[PDB]
């Protein structure tokens, strides 16, 4: 995150943190006990599945303050239409082996419907991005996990005030064009969390840019509303032998 | 009228004909107003406990 603020511990409850033997890979979004939504860009180099773990309860990469929960990735969904190295279609849902334990510092986000994330949500104007991604362009990552308030585009305004792939119906832009701030290449697969009367909601999934934080570009983030069934009929699925599962879209 | 201002529903608003309904996401139950949701678990999604609890 560019030009951000460290989210206070616990309040980012649903922030997941995405790690390869160890390493950071990504952020996600918890949406139930069980459930993460990520981006699909993540999983394109993973070798060794096995070693997939999802951290929820995290802040502070330095210290284990015994908030943390990490959990194995016992399932990767992608939909059909996402193509590796390519930038449409960038949602993962991620099955955790065992559900995490609700806590004050673990907490989902909720996943709205179709129609309310479409008529409502995609009218309110900023919105909060987050994860531990770099703190700069060519920069260090974060040690603490790190907030970003972003305003949202219409798709006609993000191309009119840019200066490349194009910004498709499962995309949006939210940011600014004056690079001072963004969410970075770490962030990919974090929320995009809207607030509507009292309650925040999943639109949005840290995608793509051209590089953090780039004078005349915005950041640019899976629309989470094109998803909501295809997500919600996975939820309800049995599981599949197998880590990752390429699921028909729609 | 769920197109205009959410049908006045604090979540998600159902159409019927002419007829509005409200609803809630699991965890909340819709109050008698009809429009607003009310949690009905310990650690609902979309709210924050350190801020709620403060
Ligand atoms: C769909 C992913 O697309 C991309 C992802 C990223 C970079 N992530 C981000 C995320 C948020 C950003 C933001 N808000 N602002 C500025 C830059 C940002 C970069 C990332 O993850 N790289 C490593 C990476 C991993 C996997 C596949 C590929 S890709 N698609 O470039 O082959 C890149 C860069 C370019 C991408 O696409 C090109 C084609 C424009
Ligand atoms: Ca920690």
């Amino acid at each position: 995150i560019v030009g951000g603020k460290v989210c206070p511990k616990g309040e980012c409850p649903w922030q997941v943190l995405l790690l390869v033997n160890g390493a950071q890979l990504c952020g996600g979004t918890l949406i139930n006990t069980i459930w993460v939504v990520s981006a699909a860009h993540c999983f394109d180099k993973i070798k060794n599945w096995r070693n997939l773990i999802a951290v929820l309860g995290e802040h502070d990469l330095s210290e284990h303050d015994g908030d943390e929960q990490s959990r194995r990735v016992a399932q990767v969904i992608i939909p059909s239409t996402y193509v590796p190295g390519t930038t449409n279609h960038d949602i993962a849902l991620l099955r955790l082996h065992q559900p995490v334990v609700l806590t004050d510092h673990v907490v989902p986000l909720c996943l709205p419907e179709r129609t309310f994330s479409e008529r409502t949500l995609a009218f309110v104007r900023f919105s909060l991005v987050s994860g531990w991604g770099q703190l700069l362009d060519r920069g260090a990552t974060a040690l603490e996990l790190m907030v970003l308030n972003v305003p949202r585009l219409m798709t006609q305004d993000c191309l009119q005030q840019s200066r490349s792939p194009n910004i498709t119906e499962y995309m949006f832009c939210a940011g600014y064009s004056d690079g001072s701030k963004d969410s970075c290449k770490g962030d990919s697969g974090g929320p995009h969390a809207t607030h509507y009367r009292g309650t925040w909601y999943l639109t949005g999934i840290v995608s793509w840019g051209q590089g953090c934080a780039t004078v005349g570009h915005f950041g640019v983030y899976t629309r989470v509303s094109q998803y909501i069934e295809w997500l919600q009929k996975l939820m309800r699925s049995e599981p599949r032998p197998g880590v990752l599962l390429r699921a028909p879209f729609p | 009228i769920c197109v205009n201002e959410n049908g006045g529903c604090e979540q998600y608003c159902s159409d019927h004909t002419g007829k509005r309904s409200c609803r809630c996401h699991e965890g909340y139950s819709l109050l008698a107003d009809g429009v607003s949701c009310t949690p009905t678990v310990e650690y609902p999604c979309g709210k924050i406990p350190i801020l709620e609890k403060r």
